[PDB]
């Protein structure tokens, strides 16, 4: 639960930035499909007139 | 880039920069609709976009970057703030971000923030590691705002009858109480503009709830400062948003030691928003009321205070009276025990084109003595000791015909002699 | 260990706690939040810790272990108390209850006491077999509770002038009638101050309900004793949640024969705080005040009473008049004639710059022989004899002139000679 951290700016955090970018896109990503598939499964459906 | 950057300028400007991005016809769309299409093809040209704004949270847990020009409202540009940030930093309401935001691709929705690089004008460090502002330790106003401007106008004097009435420091919680067609409205705004010329140390900010457009507009561009505001076009959802917003934007600001006022006109208005969003508990007070419709205008009035470790929280928020009805004159009551400063104004004298028409009577200060020096506290005794046995009237052209016969509030403390 | 041990710091000296405890960053958490998280992690360390708190019981039939710096509220850190505990001793409301403690598993609530170690200050076998509180016999005031401080201070005239005007004593209910802006604030402070210099056996419990967080923070910290307090930041609900746990506790601490000065203001608020938590009987009295609105005002303001085995409850609520509604007042009216002791103050002096005024004439005290020797009863009503056929304002500057004059009380008795 810690990517908090910061020294040695010029690579550290670089790579540090380009990880929690990389975190960030994966639980967002995760989560737009966990909402898709919600919305999906909550949706009704049709069955006649 | 910076969408205030973008803001403080008309929608010609913000027509000719798209007319230079190479878009559809822009003066068709509104224009904070126009900023929204220019930032998405500035993102375009592939660079990332930086964007700032105060955080409002939803139940979902992500955020919003509701910008300061919009008012603190729902727009196109509201950056969309992920979890992650919330995770890390865990920015609460009213905390002022600035950082870099990407385009939004289709079936998304707004900009998406990357990365912090500004948390309240500071290290996003500090941002963590911090004390929190209901975890403060209240007090009374130690330091003294002077309210005189120093040069003598004739609205001046509205801002010396106040030092000469009763003190306003920082952290005090302040209330103003007046009938309509009484002179809040130059009133505040010569408080504004005196706070921000002699006391350009202090973050100004006017707020506005339920008022004319164009007094919205003759507010934002007189005085010094952010003028956020919520006339009648919103409803009561808008109305708490913004209060909210402004009410946890300044508890932020306290929290980074810094001081903030707040001039609100009307806590009245603020109060029937409430007790308009408020769930029924089957009953009904005196005036027509809910039970609970005060718990939450309490805290927000109950949020000024003043700080042992840095900053001060000081609201002068205008209660009306004389509205024939008793709910607003219940919200008064509610509203004389918890603040800790009164100021009355008088309609009575108004009507006969006698202003500033103060209650220099019933207007006062708890614990005052902190809000001026020793013997400076000595003379205004005396000088309420004179004004007392004479009656109102009396009181007042005395007031007004002598302090406009002085130019500054020593110097008619020396010529009083 | 002990949750009030890590309440009397400051969240600084929590922070490096939770930091040699090693968990998340306290700082962003709430300080009472950080105490959870610092005692959850002091559990996990594999002890039995060691908490203390008065109860709080629901319908459900278990308890809540309330802590005092708390303000008898709820909290992450209210201790659960499983119903067995209560049927084996039946600990009523307001038994401070001290035991061992343990983690909550997940899914779970709070702290579970284990095994209680410590029943009101008292073993726990004198909890089971007790005399209860309104099983009690309700007496007069016996002993005199002395008031002066002693070494003859501005504001200790503020307590002589009660020994002058009407004694106090154990076991006393008494009233003060004030309008706002009178000195209400200062006098309960320098009493509570007396009372504990003076006379340090009795428990000086003070109470505050819905006043400004700045006055809430200049009484905790600067009287002798607990300071539980309910500003308006807590809506009518935990109004009444503290004030009949306070209430509850002083009932315990009388029956185990101990001595509770309960110092409230203002009872109009609490009054208020009632009827808006009643159920409608479909009728309003005058001045907008439901039927049964007073049966459980009336029982908390008689909750006060002398006993014959041991212990005493006295109570001095400050009753609000001068609000311009009759509500208020009906309140004041209905609490004029249930106290035994009425002490009235006043405005019309006060804003003269006269303190403190203390109204001479309707202040008094029944069975008040009991209070005071014989001869110094012989020369109070010769005072108030000569005090008498004066006017007010003659009464009021011979009263301040005269014990500014002296020093202590039987030393003015001795100078009046
Ligand atoms: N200090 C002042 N000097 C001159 N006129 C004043 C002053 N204060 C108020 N007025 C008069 O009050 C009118 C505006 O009233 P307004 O402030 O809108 O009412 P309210 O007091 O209810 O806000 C103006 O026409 C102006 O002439
Ligand atoms: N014993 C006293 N000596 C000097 N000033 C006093 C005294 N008692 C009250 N005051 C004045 O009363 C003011 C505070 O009154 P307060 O207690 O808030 O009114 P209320 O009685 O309505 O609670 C202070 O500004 C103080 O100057
Ligand atoms: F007429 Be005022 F603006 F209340
Ligand atoms: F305003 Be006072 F405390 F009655
Ligand atoms: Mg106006
Ligand atoms: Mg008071």
């Amino acid at each position: 639960r810690w990517l908090e951290l910061g020294l040695t700016d010029e690579e550290k955090q670089n790579q540090l930035e380009q990880l929690a970018e990389q975190y960030d896109e994966l639980k967002h990503e995760f989560e737009k499909k966990l909402e898709a598939k919600r919305r999906k499964i909550t949706q009704g459906d049709d069955l006649a007139p | 880039m910076n969408l205030t950057e973008l803001k403080n300028t008309p929608v010609s400007e913000l027509i000719t920069l798209g007319e230079n991005m190479g878009l559809e016809n822009l003066a068709r769309m509104r224009k904070q609709d126009i900023i929204f299409a220019i930032l998405k093809q500035h993102a375009k040209s592939g660079e990332d976009i930086f964007g700032d704004g105060v955080l409002e949270i939803l139940q979902d847990g992500f955020g919003f970057l509701r910008s300061a020009d919009s008012s603190y409202l729902a727009g196109p540009d509201d950056i969309y703030v992920s979890p992650s940030q919330i995770r890390r930093f865990n920015l609460r309401t009213g905390d002022t971000i600035s950082g870099k935001i990407r385009p939004p691709k289709e079936g998304e929705r707004y900009f998406a923030l990357l990365k912090v690089n500004e948390v309240n004008f500071d290290k996003p460090e500090n941002a963590r590691n911090k004390i929190l502002f209901e975890n403060l330790t209240p007090l009374h106003a130690n330091s003294r705002l002077r309210m005189e401007r120093g040069n003598g106008s004739t609205e001046d004097l509205t801002a010396r009858v106040l030092d000469l009435a009763s003190p306003i420091g920082r952290g005090q919680r302040g209330l103003i109480v007046a009938p309509p067609k009484a002179g809040k409205t130059m009133l505040l705004q010569n408080i504004a503009q005196s706070i921000a010329y002699n006391h350009p140390d202090c973050v100004l900010m006017v707020l506005l709830i339920d008022e004319r457009p164009e007094e919205v507009t003759e507010m934002q561009r007189l005085v010094k400062g952010e003028v956020v505001a919520s006339t009648f076009d919103e409803p009561a959802s808008r109305h708490v948003q913004v209060a909210e917003m402004v009410i946890e934007k300044a508890k932020r600001l306290v929290e980074h030691k810094k001081d903030v006022i707040i001039l609100l006109d009307s806590i009245t208005r603020l109060a029937r928003a409430y007790n308009t969003v408020v769930p029924a508990s089957g009953k009904v007070l005196t005036g027509g009321v809910d039970a609970n419709a005060l718990h939450r205008p309490k805290r927000f009035f109950g949020a000024a205070r003043n700080v042992e470790e840095g900053g001060s929280l000081t609201i002068i928020a205008t209660a009306l009276i004389d509205t024939g009805s008793k709910m607003d004159e219940v919200i008064y009551e509610e509203f004389k025990g918890t603040g800790n400063m009164e100021l009355h104004l008088s309609r009575k004298i108004a009507e006969k084109r006698v202003f500033p028409a103060i209650d220099y009577n019933r207007s006062g200060t708890r614990k005052e003595e902190l809000l001026t020096t020793q013997e400076e506290l000595q003379k205004m005794w005396i000088l309420r000791k004179i004004i007392h046995p004479m009656g109102e009237i009396d009181a007042m052209e005395f007031l007004i015909n002598k302090l406009a016969m002085t130019k500054t509030n020593d110097d008619f403390f020396e010529m009083m002699k």
